[PDB]
């Protein structure tokens, strides 16, 4: 099996940043901007209730292509009783859909 | 411009990275997840397949 | 009983390794995938997830692979071929509520869920993240109480013969013979619901076992006999491991332990099958001193 980190694009850094934001607006969750490249996300569980948070995380692995991370927030999310380390798969699996 | 990948955040498994996401390519329609997290002293690597 | 006082006073996550895998699957998986990937990650179970109820609800075992191989088998036979494509939730509807523990529930409690249940496989699961960290075994927890229980003090029950104990079981043993379709076996273990049959000969004399674990490795063709469905033996295999009436609890234990089987066939001297000893009888009566 080959796993890969996060995704990869050949994008400028701002049109990334850029999409994401977007993708985010889509799906409807709260984000918080620390750097231009580092987003904090937030999201209510329509049926638990409950808060996850995970960070989205730009970096350079090339000349021509970025990688975007994605990492869940071990702060006391999620379930629930759903699954905080579930609800994560499903918070990317999301952003990813959109993307593409 | 963005930070450069800190070793070692690897980009590719072959079968500190602890919380981050990684996938497998798309097959079938359907997606593989993974990571590893942390209860305590142990640690679990989840896989979640997903249409 | 020292081992009761053990089970007590221990939880369920110490029994847990450093570090393992979990394989999960939401129910809208199709069936098909789902137990390609139980073979591909070499796993006996996985958790089920309801993304629209947001929470896990079940279990995908080797049994249900068989439940499933058994059904499609026979609708075959009529010219029914529905199962393939049926995603999880839809081979659940066709047809037992999710049972798990938290970390921190005692081993004892552990040991009764299972045994009440009938279950083999009991995720650990915490409340407060709600994940899933672990599918904890009856192989698991005898191995950990072996090890870290002191020998002595040792129960008096631990000198005793398997005769004298009556521990496992000794009438209607479901057995197979070497000249016998696997697609018969299936219908045996679903119908017997038993983890594993003696391949026997004409005088009853066991050369062989038939796991169900041994049946998984065809998710990786149900008409080849018990005995040939064996040759794609993976791991190295010394034989059969049985045991005698006459030999004590604690050496079967031990024999159990280190052989990291699920069970014993009790023989005779001459090699015929007199019953079957199993971890779930032992840990039984561990339990119930
Ligand atoms: N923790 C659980 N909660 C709810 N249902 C379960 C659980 N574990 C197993 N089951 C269900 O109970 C049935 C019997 O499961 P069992 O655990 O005996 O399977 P198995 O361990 O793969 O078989 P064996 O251990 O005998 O080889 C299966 O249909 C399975 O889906
Ligand atoms: N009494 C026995 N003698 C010889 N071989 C055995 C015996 N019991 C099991 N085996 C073999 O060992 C392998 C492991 O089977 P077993 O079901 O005991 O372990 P498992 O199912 O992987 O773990 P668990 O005990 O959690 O179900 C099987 O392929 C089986 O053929
Ligand atoms: N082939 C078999 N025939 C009859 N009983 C069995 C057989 N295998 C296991 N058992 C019994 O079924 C119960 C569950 O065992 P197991 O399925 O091995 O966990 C135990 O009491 C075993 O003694």
């Amino acid at each position: 099996a080959k796993w890969h980190l996060g995704i990869r694009s050949q994008s400028r850094p701002n049109d990334i940043m850029a999409e994401v934001c977007r993708a985010i607006k889509q799906l409807d969750y709260e984000w918080k901007v620390v750097n231009p490249y580092y987003l904090r996300v937030r999201r209510k569980n329509p049926v638990t209730s409950t808060f996850s948070k995970m960070s989205l995380q730009l970096y350079q692995v090339d000349s021509r292509t970025y990688l975007l991370d994605f990492r869940s927030i071990d702060d006391g999310g999620g379930g629930g009783g759903g699954s905080h380390t579930i609800e994560f798969f499903e918070m990317c699996a999301n952003l990813i859909k959109i993307l593409a | 411009s963005p930070p450069i990948l800190p070793p070692h955040l690897l980009q590719v498994i072959l079968n500190v990275m602890l919380n981050h996401l990684y996938a497998l390519s798309i097959k079938d329609s359907v997606m593989v997840l993974s990571a590893t997290h942390r209860y305590k002293k142990k640690y679990v690597t989840t896989l979640l397949y997903k249409p | 009983s020292v081992y009761t006082t053990f089970m007590k006073s221990h939880r369920c996550y110490d029994l847990i390794p450093t570090s393992s895998k979990l394989v999960v699957f939401d129910t809208s998986l199709q069936v098909k995938k789902a137990f390609f990937a139980l073979v591909t990650n070499g796993v006996r179970a996985a958790p089920l997830w309801d993304s629209k109820k947001q929470s896990f609800v079940g279990m995908l075992t080797i049994t249900d692979f068989i439940n499933i191989l058994h059904r499609y088998y026979k609708s075959a036979l009529v010219q029914i071929y529905e199962l393939e494509e049926h995603k999880i939730e839809t081979w659940r509807e066709v047809y037992k509520p999710l049972v798990c523990i938290s970390p921190n529930a005692s081993l004892f409690d552990a040991v009764s869920s299972l045994i009440r249940n009938k279950i083999h496989r009991l995720p650990v699961i915490d409340p407060e993240s709600g994940n899933t960290l672990y599918i904890l075994t009856h192989k698991r927890i005898l191995k950990f109480l072996k090890l870290f229980i002191t020998e002595f003090p040792k129960p008096e029950f631990m000198s005793k013969s398997l005769e004298e104990l009556q521990i496992g079981t000794y009438a209607n043993i479901a057995m197979v013979r070497t000249t016998t379709p696997v697609y018969v076996a299936l219908g045996i273990f679903v119908q017997h619901r038993v983890s594993a049959l003696p391949v026997v000969d004409e005088k009853g004399r066991v050369v062989d076992i038939y796991s169900k674990f041994d049946v998984i490795n065809l998710a990786a063709n149900l008409d080849v006999s018990v005995t040939k469905a064996l040759q794609h033996r993976s791991h190295y295999f010394e034989g059969v491991l049985k045991c005698y009436l006459h030999e004590t609890l604690e050496a079967i234990i031990n024999r159990l332990v280190e052989a990291e089987v699920h069970r014993l066939v009790v023989v005779d001297e001459h090699d015929v099958v007199k019953g079957i000893v199993s971890l779930s009888d032992i840990l039984q009566a561990l339990v119930l001193t």
